[PDB]
Formats: C-alpha cells, structure tokens, sequence
C-alpha cells in the first residue's frame, strides 16, 4: 500500500508540474522564492532540534544493539559484561557531540528585528544552522549504528577468545572516525553565521 | 579467418586506441618481450604471462599501428604536434578573453589539425570525424569479409549457393549502407559554402529514403530522388530474393527437408538483415572507445601535470618536488588505467568486432 | 620498476621542459597556460635532474 | 512579525514532546514487561529487581511531561514565529530523545532481565547499560529546557 | 507573494506536521512489531 | 545486520556461547584417549558438559545413556532458546522440529503394524518432534483414518497434498514412501520459508544448508531405492525433493537410475558431490560436508541460520561423542579417529 | 544581483552536508558490514584477523575523501561576500556526486571485503586478490573526490 | 483575521482525534489482552475475574479520551480564534496518541502477563505493577490535554 | 528570458548523475563478482587474476562515467542557457543510468561465469565475450553523451 | 508561444530515454541468459558459442535504441518547436519502453532455451523460433519511433 | 484555444502508450509461453512446432499495438486541436491497457496448456479455444481505438 501511494505522490507531482507548465505559469512552483519567504528560525530551530534527536536515535540504536549482544554473549561468559562497555561508551559518544553543537548552534538563536528580518545574514544563518544540524544528527546517527554493529560483533567475538577484543576495538576505532567528522563539519559549517540580528 | 585477422586486430584496437604516448610505451613492452624471446620461451609462465608472451607480435603490431593512428590525430599523452603547416590561421588582433574563429588557408597534409585542441567546438569535429571514420572502416571490414563467402562458394562449386546468398546479399549491403559510405565521401567532397548550398543531413536521409521516398528537402546530388527510388527497390527486392531463391531452386532439383532448407533461409534471411544494421551501428564503438581514450588521457594530465606547470617559484625545493611528485602520480596512471586496464577493453572490443561483426559474412 | 618511471621521468620531463623554453603553443599558448616558458623550464628540467639521479642510482641496482 | 498561524508550532510542539515520550515509553514498559513475565515464572524472586527498565521508561515520560508542561504555559495568542519555531524545538528534542531512549530501554531491558535469571552478574550489567540509555532522555531535555528559556526574550 | 492558497505559513505548517507525522509513522511501524515470547509463558 | 538485535539480540549470543561449547580436535584427543566410560565421563566434565551423567553414579553408565543425556541436554538448550523466540523467529523454531515431528510419524506408526507397545515405541521417539498428538498415531492402520482424525490438527497437515491412499491399509513399504514424500513437501515449504520471510544474511545462507540436506536426502532415496525397492521412475520422482542444487538436471538422472553406476554417473557431473560414491564411508562424506557448510554459517554475524548451523553441529557433537563412547566400552580402536571435527 | 540571489547558500550547505553525510554513510556501511566478517573468522584462525583490517582502512578513507570535499564547500560560505546562485547549484552537485561516489565505494567494500576475509581463512592465497579487488573498488570514491574538486574550482 | 472561518476544523479534528486513537489504544489492550484471558481461563476458570484488570486499566485510556472529546466539545464555537482551534487540535493528540501507546502497552504486558501468572501465581503483583506503569503514559497524556485546555480560551481576542 | 539563472541547475545534476548511477552500477559489478571471485579461489588459486575481468569491467564503466562527468563540467558556464543545461542533464542520465544497467549486468553475468569457469576452463572465453557485450552498453551509453555534449554550446545565443 | 524555452527538455529526456530504458532491457536479457549460459556450458562447453545467440539478440535491441538516440540527438536546437520535442519525446518512450520489454521476454526465454537446448538438441531451433518473437517487440518499437522522427521537423513553424 | 500548442503532448503520449503497453503484454505473453514450451519438450520435441501458437498469439497483440500507433502517428500535427490529443490519448491507452491484459491471459493460458498438452493430446484444441478468447481482448481494445481514431480529426475546427 506504501507503494501505491509513492506511486500516487509521483503522478500527481508530474500532473501538477506538467500542468503548472504547459499553461505558460511553471515559474509559480517558485523554490527559491519559498526559500526566501519562510521564516529563518524554522530553518535554525529544525536543525537544532535534528541534530540533537538524530545523534540521539543513533546512540540509543547502538546502545541496544551492542548492548542486547552483550547481554546474551555474557550469559556463558559473565568477565566481558564490564570491560566491553566501552563499546556502549564509544556509541554514547555521538549523542554528547550533537548535544554540544546543539547548545553552540543555539547560541545564535536570538530575537532578529522586523525590519531586517529576510536579509541576507538572517537567511543565511538560518540555512547554516538547518544543514549543519542535518549534517551532525545524520552523521551521528550513522556513526551510532556502525559503532553497534562493530560493537556487537566485539562482544561475542570478546567471549570467544579474550585476546580477540583488543583486535576487533579497532573497527570501533574507525568506526567512531566518523562521529568526530561531523562534529567537524558541523563546526565549520555554521563557523561564520552570525547570530539573528 | 586469423590471416585477415593479423593485420585488421591491431588496426581495429588502434582505432580505439590512438594515441603516439601510450602506443609507444605498449610497443616498448612489445618489443622487450619480442627482443627477449629466447630467454621467455624456455622458461614457466604462469596464466597472465603465457597470455602476454603468447601474443608478443600481436601486441608489437597494435603499438605499431597506435603510432601511425596517434600520428594522424594529435594525440601524444593528449597534445597537439605541430610537425606541419595548419590550415587554419587565427587573427592577429583581438580583444582578451572573447571567442574568435579561425580563417581557413589550406588543408593539414597528414593527419587531423593541431588548431582543434584547445578548442570549443574541437570535440564536435573530432565526434563528425570519428562517427563517419568509424562507419566507413566497419563498411570496408564487413564488404572485405563478405568476398570471402563468394571465395568459398566458389570452391565449393556452387552456383546455387551463391545466387541465392552472396548476390542478393551483396546488394543489399551496398545499396543501403555502401551508399551511407558514399554518400559520406561525396559530402566530404562538396564544400557546400562556396555552392551557397545546404549541406544535407545524412541521417535523415537515410530515415527519410525508407519512409518517403522521392521527397528530398536537401538536395545531397543531381537526381538524387530517382535513384534513391531504384536503390530502395533493389534492397527489397532482396529480401524475398535471398529467402525465396535457394529453397525454391533444392526443391526444384529433387523432381532432403524441405522444412529444414525453408527455416533455415527464413532465419539466414531474418539474422543477415537484421545484422547490416545492427553492425554498422556496432562499429560505432571505434568511436566510442576513441573518445573515452582521448577525454581520459585529456582530464587525466589537466588533474595531473597542469597543476605542476607555474612560473612561480622558480628553481625552489618544494615547486620541483611538486613537479616529481605530479609526474609520478600521471605515470602511474597512465599505465595502470589508460594503457593495462583501458587498452585490454580496445583489445576485447577489437576481438568481438571480428568474433561478430567479421566472422559471420 | 623505479628505473622505468625514472627513465620516461628523464625523456618526457627534458621534452616538456624544451617545449616551455621555446615557448611552444601547446604549453604556453593559452590564456590559462603559464606566462613565463623559461620559468616553468627551469622547475621541469630540474625535476628531469631529479629522476636522471633516480635512474643512475636504480641503474647500478 | 506575530503571525495568526504562529502558536500552531508551540502547541504541536506541546503535543509531540509527550506523543513521541510515550510512545517511547511505552515500548520500554512493554518490551521489557515481556521479559518480566517471561522469566518470572521459572525464577519469581526476581520480580521487584527486574521492575528497573519500566521505571527508566517511566522516568522518560515524565521527562517528557515536564517538557509539554513547560511549553504550554509560554503559548498565546500572539506569540511571534520566534517563540513558536523555538517552542517546536523544545518538542522535539524531548521528543525524539524520549523515543530513542524509551526503545533503546525496551531492547535492552527484556534481554537483561533474561541474561539476569541465568547469569546473575548480569544484573549489574543490565544496570549499567540502561543508565547510558537513560540520560539520552536527559540529552533531549537539556536542549529542550535550554530552548524554553529563550521562549520571550 | 508565494502563493494565494500555498501560502509562507501554511506551506511550512505541512513540512512541520510532515516530519512529525513522519515520525509518528515510524514509531507506530516500530511498535506494531512487538511480539511477545509466548514459549515463556507455556507449561508443555 | 541493523535491526537483527531488537527481537535476536539476546538469542544469538547465547547461541553464539553456546557454540564455544562446541569440542575441538584437542578435546576430541583427549577423548580418544580414555579407558573407562567414567574416564570419558570425567573428561566430558571439564567441557561445557559438565555434570549432566552426575544421576548415573558409574554402574548403569552404558554407551546409549550418554547419547541420551547428552542430546537431551541439547534438546533442553533448543528448548530455551525457542522459549525466547517470538515472530518469524518462533516460526523459523517451529519450522526446524517439523523435520522431527516427520520422523516419529514415521516411527509411531511402525510401531502399529508390527503390534509392538505404545510405551516402547514412545520412548525411541524423539523429544523436539513433540505434537500433542503423537500417541494418538496407535489408533488407526490406514493412513486415511490417521490423517483424517489424528493428523489434521498437526503443522504436518498442508504435507499430505501427494500420499495418495489407494485403501491399503499400511506395510513397511509405503510408510517409507509417506516417510519421503512428507519430507519432500516439508523441504519445499521450509526453503519457501526462508526465501519469503528470513532476512538477507541469514536467506543464503540457510538456503544452501537446506539444499543440502534435500541433496542428501535425494542421494539416499535415488540409492537406498536399489536394494530394497522395485518401483517406477514416476512414481519415485515424488519422492526427491526440488529446491536444491542438485534438482533440475541430476534428481532426472537420479529418477531413472536403475543400478548403480545410473546413480555414480548422475552425481559425477554435480561438482560438489562428485568422489563421495568412489571412495571411503558415505555417510562420513555427508557428515563431513554438513560440518563444512555449518561452520562458515557462524562466519556470518546476523544471522538467524547459526541456530541450524549451532545444533546440526551439536548433533554432530553428540553423535561423536556417542562413537568414541562406544569405541571405548566396546574395546574397538581400530576407528576411533573416525569423528568429524571443524571447530 | 539577479544572479546572486539570497537563497543560494542552502544549495551550499547542502552541498556540504551531501558531501558529509552519504560520504561518511558509505564509510560506516564499509566498516560494518566488514568487521561482520573480519570478526566472524575470529575464533577460525585469529592470526589473521592483524592482516586483514584493510577493508576497514580503505572503507575510512572515504569518510576523508567527504571530509576534504565538505571543508572547501564550507570554506566558500560567508555571510558578507557575494554568493552566485551558480556557485550554490555547483556546490550542490560537487557534494551530490561525492557523496553517491563514497556511498557505493563503501557498498562496494563492505561487499567485497568480508566475503573476501570470510573465505581468507581457507584459502591463504586470497589476499592479493583481495587488495587488488578493494583497489578497483576503492577508486569509485576517488573518481567522485576528483570530480567534486574540479567541480568546486570551477564554480567559484 | 485572529477569528478566521477554516478555525472550527482544527478543533472539531482534535474533538474527534480524542476519542479516536484513545478508542484505537482501549481496542487494542481489551484485544490482545483478553485473547490472554480467554486462552487461560480454559484451563483455570477461578482467576476469571483478577485477569480482568488489564482490560480495566484499557478501558480507563477510553474516560481519559471521553474528558478530553467532552471539555473540547463544549468550547467549540463558530466564531472561535485559530489560537483555539491550534489548542483544541494539540489536547486532543496529546490525548489521542498518547493513550494510544498507553493501550498498546496495556495490551503487551497484559497479554504476556495473564499467560504467565496461570502458571506462577506470584507474577500477577509485578504485572499489576508494570501496569500501573504503562497506564500514567495515558494519565501523563490526560495531564497535558487538561493544561492545554484551560490554556484555549484564556486571553483570547 | 532564454538563458535564465536557474539554468546550470540541470547541467549540475547532470554532472553529478553520470558519476552517481555509473558509480552505484559499477559498485553492484565489482561487488557481486568479487563474492564469486573469493567464493571460487579457495579451492582455485591460480585463476585469482584471470577472474579479476568482471571487477576491472566493472572499473572501466566508472571511468566511462567519469569521462563524460568531467567532460560536462568543462561546459558549465554562469550565464548558461537553458538549453545546454537540458542537454547536460540528458547526457548526464545517458550515461548514468546505461552504466547502471551495464554495472547490473556486469555483477550477474561475472559471478556466473567465475563460478563456472573455475569447474569449466573453455568457458572463460564465453564470460569474456558476454562481458563485452555487457559493457558495450555503457559504451552505448558513453557514445549517446559524447555525441549530445558535442551539440551542448553550438548555436546558442542570448 | 509555439517554440517556448522549455521545448528541448521534452528532446532530451526523450534522446536520453531511448538508450536508458533500452539499455537496462539488454541488460536484463544479457544478465538473465548468460546466467544461463554459465551454468549449462559447465557440461557441454561444445555448446559455447551457439547458445550465446539470446546475448547477441539482447545486444542488438541496444542498437536498436542506440540509432534512435542519434537521430533524436541530431534533431535539437536551441529554438525548436515543442511539438518537436513531444515527438522526439514520443519516441524515445516508444524505443525504451518497448526495448524493455523485448530485453525482458529475450532474458526470461534465452536462459529458458539453453538449459533445455543441452538435454535435446532439437530445441535450440525452437529457442530461436521463439526468440525473434521476443526480439522483434523492439523492432515495433524502433518503426514507431522512426515513423514519429520523420514527422518530428517536417510542417514546423515558428 | 481550440488548439493549444500543448495539444501534440497527448497524442505523442498516446502514440507512445499504443505500442510500449502492447509490447509489455507480449513480453509477458512470449516469456511464460517460452518458458512452459522450453520445458515441457525437452522430452517430446515432435510438438515444438505445434505449441508455437500462444507465441504467436502473444505477437498478435503487439500487431495490434503497431497499427494503431501508426495511424496515431500520421495524424499528429503541429496545430492540432487538443479533443484529437485526448482522442488519440484514449486510442493509445485502449490498445494498449486492453492488449497488456490479453497478454497476461495468453501468457498464462499458454504455459498452463502447453505444460499439459504434453500429457493430453487433445488439450491442444482446448488450448487454442481459450486462446481466441484470450485475443480478441486485445481485438476489442484494437476495435475501440479504431474507432476513436475515425472521429479525432471528424469535425474539428
């Protein structure tokens, strides 16, 4: 049924747009200009408010994944349910990051005055602020659910053999890269956005 | 069918393969192994090399030719060779940065003109060139193969064999296609602007000689509408030639299936005609493969070596190691895609060319 | 397979540094090209120095 | 500057911080009651020590009602877009935050309660899991309760 | 203007109560697929 | 691999543990070096085994009474890990014993016709293929009337789509062929099983250790048919089942193999199974092969097949066990290295 | 400026976050669905689990491969400096194309190399084959990394 | 302009959204959980009437939906704010949906808790107890609704 | 009116869906034959580099996409018209989504043809002929956007 | 009005049509049957390269889209009739969409003949029988597209 | 107005539709019809030649597609009223919308009857009977847009 209505969406996209520009008017499905008029504080608090929920909805999907394995993997071999909670450690990780660039991005957050409101600084660090949200809560949530995977994998492979954890916490390593780049790129991307003025 | 091959797989790979840098290393490490083949044939070569040893004259030839055909463009590690006199002269004063054309004075001797490369419309006379190249070397291979069916007919003794298969093939390969090739000859031979004449469009020509026929909006020759009407006719009075002449003629002399000569013609006839099109439009990958070759070799030294050529920093450590290190990363490049992992695609396409497109006439 | 590189880096480097000091087109002739042909000619034919240091040491291996 | 369609966001977002909390919630209670029930009836004394994953699911919701508290008393009538799109924030940081938390507690909370009645030095295992899982809740709500205090300035 | 009937406000209060709704899809597909270990629970 | 955890988490890792329980060839060693079966029972101690013969007390301790304990031990552990199970887990659980609810129909109802004790022939039967009733088998001969009253309520129910009862009644001719042909219809509805619902890691996987036990079971039928078997090549392409990889072009071959060399020339041209009829013990070459093809099943993390791949090998556990403990009481060691170790 | 119009940075940043998100996705699908199998032979000959950590290498340089690509979008972003409509598309399709680049490089790794180190535990030999094969499928994301730079030197 | 015509369809929609998906949770926990009760109260009929109690704290989520539906009832007007409306509109998801997840709890943990407590009789004080639980999700929805309606028409204009 | 701002948005996505779909159709073949690669070289070790023909098969659509990438790039221009950008996109998804199909067919037939040709050694020959005419649909696909990019910047005007 | 500015987009997703949806039919029929190819020949390498005829018929619908696509190719200009572009559009739908399905009939029919073509060798004149039945679907579809392009540019004003 | 210049966009699409539908059921129709007869003689081939006719049933149906996709094609003009875009819209999909689904009944029908007719000689005659009615689907589709496309340039101005 979630076809049908992809299917559906996609018809009457076409329709409407086929529609829109045969009658001599397709420059009324105006993309830019509904960029230009929504309000920017839509835009900064969506990415707020992503990025702390995505980097969250990866943490907390690594933690059950690498935290169930555990849990099962520790049932025969009860010396892991300790020293392998760095791998629930290492995916609890992101959702501090997203948090930290939360409250960093809603420092920018002020009352911006209505006659220099859509200006050109206003718009700008609202798009700023809704990518660089997106690009740490997306890259979070990925990051998370690399961590938990390698993670899972660590716990049984930790209660097979002991000397197996030390090896197999390297893919965690470069698994947990990629939390850090995000919170790079998130920092770099709303690093010249002024606040709403 | 590897005597015509010997000659005609090293072209066919040059054709796609073209160009006097890499044609020249492949014919090095040819001619090491040619040099070196009393020491190499006593001597256990595993898979790979027994390949490469095994065809060290095929590979000698296919740099020989990649040579002579990067040579003619001018395409050495994707330059230009000013060798001759061009045919085209630039004007002497022009403002900086605006768009200007070329006056034509002659033509270039030997080979494509060296003012088409750093051009605009450049690849546009390079895409004209080597459709048209391409169509006119798969008409010559495939009416080069197709004289060695009336060769075996005609030592088997067969006349029947022959009237009912090489005739009534024969004309109608050339009255479609040995006309596309002559057609695109004599197009070359008008000059069209100095006629103050349209120059026609040669693929609706061929579009419209099959739908309307004798209705010609650009007039290409003088009675050209009547003729295109008796080549048109000659094509398809060919098609229930050639599927109607030789069973009719094995059943007329047995006054032996009957039903296992008639399908056989059915399906001779259907795959020959379906395979004068599907050919022609086949060789088109002596274009296709040239033009990856060229735009590779072209975007891998803009990435590569354009960056290291400043005149800034003149004799300094770091801008001649930026050099080194340039030069090195293009070669290694060039050697592992452009020439091992690009010219082994020419090679198989030039293999296929004569596996399909040579050894079924 | 250092001695190969260094070799082609010796023949193809000498003919680009010649063709940027004879200010030839190809090299030079265009806006986007550099504007000096002897200053790109002194970096290239240094780095042919370079990897003809690279071929005589390779060479004696 | 206050627009008529302003105290929409504010009050969706005062929905959805305890819509998408409960619902988290829920399926931290229920999955891990499961679990409760499934082990509890070969091993009974474990009962009351097994009832920690649906009080941390519990502790989500009222996380999550703090927040709809919060937000519901800062809507009126002619707030400005400011205060709405920051009050839509604030739901749904709790309230994805909630949601994440409520299942990770879920997932790991039922298979805890089982790895406990065979193993039991699991039960500090299972402790210390559900706590990182718990203060995800808490990460939702330091940007929602930061995001509340800059509702009229 | 944008539109007279899409307008600024009502065409960001349908992206606002898409995502929401987006989400409320999801947490609704993730709970309906909660199934309970009736083997636990039986005598055999 | 990302949302294998949410209902399997707990599930696989302790399978996954239960797998390091799994014998090595230096705990086989150290098998085949005991004297005594309390010697043996004594090794078996310091495994993962340990005190599971602690109520025999070394004077009823026979060579059959650890290959009771020992399976039902894995029989207990099945239990629990299907207790755990929920969804297309408990179905894929339920999907497994099928297979030996098919086998103590086929034992129940033997043990009818040759008037043998309901209690007797209860006990031979085997604990995972348990239905409710299963008893109820040693009411009726014809397999009309147990299907009708006994076997309609059971999961085996959609597997009787073929056995066409002509109204003889029962010998031990035909309850082979009812034997097979359930095993047939059960194979293909397991491998459509696994092909719908099983998620990607654990479908190919699972769909070659399910080929091949249709493989080995075409292999038996098409060759246990020659001595004890006089029937039609129709009739005996009912019995092979067609979802393996040795299906569309070798079970024909197999179908109409009248002699031996009809079955040799027919598994020549299958790549994988060529040289097992030329040299050696058969059924070493299945076992063997079996072990193969469960061992890389443990290879792949989220996967459900390492419940197949964790018990087929601790049968195979237990059937070595089982062999080195009748090696050893039966003082014959001219073949006690005769097991099959992977792990 | 009609050609500098002031939603042209949403096409920047979204060029960045294209860049980082499907780079870094391709990165952690590599890295996953690799140590699944660089694990699962963990207790099968554990010696070679040191040697075959390769994949999860190859599978991070694609996440530094969106990393670079998202810094020199973000570096052309400033809210004072004139920002074309055509820089924004530009950076919006030289992130599009690195990210879908790394995003099947890392599909293509994370397919390769643990079926690849699975089946390295029978067959010692393998593992020049399976350098080479995550060589060829590396260069996927280095193909989209050298387009995304010509891309962004030509858009600004 | 504050008192628009389109102002009664978000509030007759959070009207009806009230009783709606309350009515979809109390379903869904009288359901599951009392296919529970009618599989174990074949084999002992006696605890009847205590394995009732989930399909009581289920059919609670449903009063909770009925004072919500109630007291947004009788604040709708013709001529209400769209500020009215947007409030009647939240207090009635924040019921709805909410209680919804209330009853899928109370359904779960009923359905696998009268199972379970036929076979240990000392499980039924910890399913009362999970119970509780999983019905203040529904009492914490109640909560919100009651705190956005007294909110609706306030200062209104 | 005819070269308008908006215009180097389709020549954009064009440039970024010839690598996009050439690179997911070249992943799909490097991936689905490098399983059948190291799934027959455990027990044939010799035949690891003659079965590495699918995966550099798979490469050479890569470069095809790569090719016509850069080749778009060179032409976008600021003051663009609309025209070159609808060819830029067409030539774009020309080769994007032919690579693809040939990336498909590459990753099937190549695994196919590297298990049957460590069990067969006269059917490499086959698997080497239906690779090329695998591949020769990028090719197809490649000639299709070098002959429409060529007509992008011809007779265009304002 | 007549020649609006949007009138080549129509051109070009139909140039470009005409080779996508063509392509990744002749995939379908490459992939599909060299599968077939591959797992038959294992037995009867004799068989090599008569059976690999579904592949060649495959291919050849490819150059059926390929023609199409040049000759849709050469018909653009900057300032054309839009009635031209939904001819040309008209016909790389009717190439592609219809090449598609011949490449899907030549897949599910070519892999369908070589298996059964090794147990009776008697059955590859009927895999051929039924093969240009599958094959010429895209030859419809080629004289429809070919019969809309040479009424593409023919009475065009404006 | 009567003639847009939007107006050939419909009957492009119709002209396409005519033949791409047709063609898709003849696929279906060829493909399973080639599977049951590849499988069903590679033990009796005597009937290759005999079970030929679903195939060729199949092609019929993209005949039918061909002809009207013909006559749609030379009657598409620059300046054309936008009821012939819309008559030859609906002559397009009634070909081929009817002649898709007439290939799904051969298709099926051919496999089911040349799978058996290898048992049953005189399932042949039977076969071929629900055939014709399988067929003259996509004759009624081919008889309705012959119809259509007799009245889109009748009297139009």
């Amino acid at each position: 049924f979630s076809h049908f209505l992809y299917y559906l969406v996609l018809i009457v996209v076409i329709v409407y747009g086929l529609y829109k520009l045969f009658t001599g008017h397709g420059s009324d499905i105006n993309f830019g200009k509904f960029l230009l008029r929504t309000s920017p504080y839509m835009w900064a608090n969506l990415g707020i408010a992503l990025c702390v929920g995505l980097s969250v909805v990866g943490a907390a999907w690594g933690i059950f994944i690498t935290g169930s394995s555990m849990i099962g993997a520790g049932v025969r071999a009860p010396r892991i349910t300790t020293k392998n909670l760095i791998s629930i450690i290492f995916c609890e990780v992101v959702a501090i990051y997203g948090l930290i660039i939360a409250i960093v991005f809603s420092s920018k957050l002020t009352v911006a005055t209505a006659e220099n409101m859509y200006s050109k600084s206003n718009l700008y660090t609202g798009y700023s602020l809704f990518w660089a949200g997106i690009t740490v809560g997306a890259s979070n949530l990925i990051c998370g659910i690399a961590v938990g995977i390698t993670g899972a994998t660590a716990a049984i492979s930790d209660a097979a053999d002991s000397a197996l954890f030390v090896k197999i916490l390297v893919i965690e390593i470069f698994g947990s890269i990629l939390g850090l780049l995000g919170l790079i790129v998130g920092l770099l991307m709303a690093g010249k956005a002024s606040e709403f003025q | 069918a590897g005597l015509a091959t010997v000659v005609t797989f090293p072209f066919m790979f040059a054709i796609m393969f073209g160009d006097m840098g890499h044609g020249f290393i492949l014919f090095l490490m040819a001619l090491f192994l040619v040099l070196n083949e009393r020491k190499f044939g006593a001597m256990h070569r595993d898979e790979i090399f027994d390949m490469a040893f095994t065809g060290r004259y095929v590979l000698l030839l296919m740099g020989a030719f990649s040579v002579y055909t990067g040579l003619l463009y001018n395409d050495i590690f994707s330059k230009s060779m000013t060798i001759f006199k061009s045919g085209w002269q630039w004007p002497s004063t022009f403002r900086k940065g605006e768009s200007i054309e070329a006056k034509k004075t002659g033509v270039y001797p030997f080979g494509l003109d060296f003012a088409w490369h750093g051009t605009d419309n450049g690849l546009l006379f390079s895409n004209s060139y080597k459709m048209k190249l391409s169509i006119l070397m798969g008409y010559a291979h495939m009416t080069y193969s197709f004289m060695f069916s009336y060769i075996n007919y005609r030592a088997k003794n067969s006349k029947v064999d022959i009237i009912g298969n090489f005739i009534p093939g024969l004309v109608f390969m050339q009255s479609i296609f040995g006309y596309l090739s002559w057609a695109i000859v004599y197009k070359w031979s008008k000059d069209w602007i100095k006629d103050d004449k349209p120059a026609p469009g040669l693929l609706n020509m061929l579009i419209n000689m099959f739908l309307a026929p004798g209705t010609i909006d650009d007039q290409l020759y003088s009675g050209q509408a009547k003729l295109q009407v008796v080549l048109l006719l000659a094509a398809l009075v060919c098609v229930p030639w050639l599927l109607l002449y030789k069973p009719l003629t094995l059943r007329r002399l047995n006054k032996f299936n009957f039903g296992d000569v008639m399908i056989h013609q059915v399906i001779h006839t259907i795959e020959f005609c379906l395979n004068c099109i599907s050919h022609t439009a086949s060789y088109l990958r002596l274009w296709a493969l040239s033009l990856a070759h060229a735009q590779l070799s072209s975007v891998l030294w803009d990435m590569t070596i354009s960056n290291a050529f400043s005149s800034k920093n003149s004799g300094s450590p770091l801008a001649v190691m930026k050099v080194v290190f340039l030069f090195a990363m293009w070669f290694v490049l060039t050697v592992c895609i452009l020439v091992f992992m690009e010219g082994t695609s020419a090679m198989l396409h030039a293999l296929r060319l004569h596996w399909v497109e040579a050894m079924s006439k | 397979c250092c001695t190969v590189l260094s070799a082609f880096g010796v023949v193809i480097l000498s003919v680009i540094a010649h063709l940027f000091n004879t200010n030839h087109e190809s090299f030079v002739g265009s806006i986007n090209d550099p504007e000096d042909g002897p200053a790109v000619a002194h970096t290239v034919y240094l780095a042919a120095l370079v990897y003809l240091v690279f071929f005589v040491f390779c060479g004696f291996q | 500057l206050c627009p008529v369609y302003a105290p929409f966001f504010g009050a969706i977002g005062c929905a959805s911080a305890i819509i998408f909390t409960s619902l988290g919630a829920a399926y931290g209670t229920a999955k891990s009651g499961v679990g409760i029930c499934a082990t509890c009836v070969l091993r009974p004394d474990l009962l009351f020590k097994n009832i920690v994953p649906v009080i941390m699911a519990g502790i989500i919701a009222i996380y999550g009602l703090v927040v709809s508290v919060l937000v519901c008393y800062s809507l009126g009538q002619k707030q400005a877009l400011y205060t709405g799109f920051i009050q839509l924030g604030a739901g749904l940081s709790v309230g994805l935050s909630g949601l994440a938390a409520g299942f990770a507690i879920g997932i790991v909370g039922d298979a805890g309660v089982r790895g406990s009645s065979q193993q039991p030095r699991l039960f500090v295992g299972m402790i210390l899991i559900l706590i990182f899982a718990e203060v995800l809740g808490l990460y939702g709500l330091i940007v929602a309760l930061l995001l509340n205090s800059r509702a009229t300035q | 203007i944008l539109s007279s009937i899409w307008t600024e406000g009502l065409l960001m209060c349908l992206i606002v109560s898409a995502l929401l709704l987006f989400i409320l899809i999801v947490a609704l597909s993730w709970i309906s697929n909660l199934d309970i270990t009736y083997g636990a629970l039986e005598k055999s | 691999g990302v949302y294998f955890n949410i209902d399997n988490g707990f599930i696989e890792g302790v399978v996954r543990g239960y797998r390091n329980g799994l014998l090595s060839n230096n705990q086989y060693i150290n098998l085949t070096q005991c004297d005594t079966l309390e010697d043996l029972k004594l090794q078996l101690s310091s495994t993962d085994y340990g005190n599971f013969l602690s109520s025999v007390s070394s004077e009823s301790l026979t060579t059959s009474l650890i290959q009771e304990y020992a399976s039902s031990k894995l029989y207990h552990e099945f239990n629990y890990i299907r207790d755990q199970s929920s969804g297309s887990t408990r179905k894929f659980m339920d999907y497994i014993t099928y297979g030996y609810m098919i086998d103590n129909v086929a034992l129940m109802i033997t043990g009818t016709i040759h008037d043998r004790d309901k209690g007797e022939i209860l006990q031979r039967c085997h604990p995972l293929g348990w239905f409710d009733t299963l008893p109820t088998l040693s009411v009726a001969t014809d397999l009309e009337s147990l299907y009708e009253t006994v076997l309609v309520d059971t999961p085996l129910a959609p597997y009787f789509k073929n056995c066409f009862d002509t109204a003889e009644e029962l010998d031990d001719m035909n309850i082979e062929i009812i034997r097979n042909k359930l095993y047939k219809a059960y194979l293909e509805d397991f491998y459509n099983f696994v092909t719908e619902e099983i998620p990607e890691p654990a479908k190919e996987c699972m769909q070659t250790l399910l080929g091949f036990e249709a493989d080995r079971r075409s292999i038996n039928i098409a060759l246990n048919s020659l001595q004890s078997s006089d029937i039609d090549p129709d009739l005996k392409s009912d019995l092979l089942p067609n979802i393996g990889k040795l299906y569309p072009l070798a079970t024909f071959h197999l179908a109409q193999a009248q002699d031996f060399e009809g079955v040799r020339a027919a598994l020549a041209n299958v790549y994988e199974y060529r040289g097992f009829l030329e040299t050696g013990n058969l059924e070493d070459h299945f076992y063997q092969l079996e072990m193969e093809l469960c061992r890389d099943a443990f290879t792949q993390q989220f996967a459900i097949s390492t419940v197949w791949a964790w018990m087929k090998s601790k049968e195979q556990e237990v059937r070595n066990i089982t062999w080195i403990a009748e090696c050893i009481a039966q003082n014959q060691r001219e073949r006690i290295n005769n097991y099959i170790s992977v792990y | 400026n009609i050609y500098a119009p002031l939603y042209a940075p949403f096409f920047g940043f979204a060029g960045c976050a294209a860049a980082m998100v499907l780079s870094c996705l391709g990165a952690a699908i590599g890295t996953a669905k690799s140590g699944i199998g660089i694990a699962g032979i963990g207790t099968f000959k554990p010696e070679l689990i040191m040697k075959s950590l390769i994949p999860v290498v190859m599978s991070g340089i694609l996440a530094i491969y969106g990393l670079v690509v998202a810094v020199l979008i973000a570096g052309n972003l400033s809210p004072t400096e004139d920002y074309t409509l055509f820089n924004g598309f530009m950076h919006l399709s030289c992130g599009l194309c690195v990210g879908f680049a790394c995003l099947s490089s890392g599909y293509a790794i994370g397919m390769v190399g643990d079926v690849g180190v699975r089946k390295y535990m029978h067959q010692p030999r393998l593992f020049v084959g399976i350098v080479l094969i995550l060589i060829f499928s590396e260069v996927l994301g280095l193909y989209g990394m050298i387009v995304a730079l010509i891309l962004n030197t030509r858009g600004s």
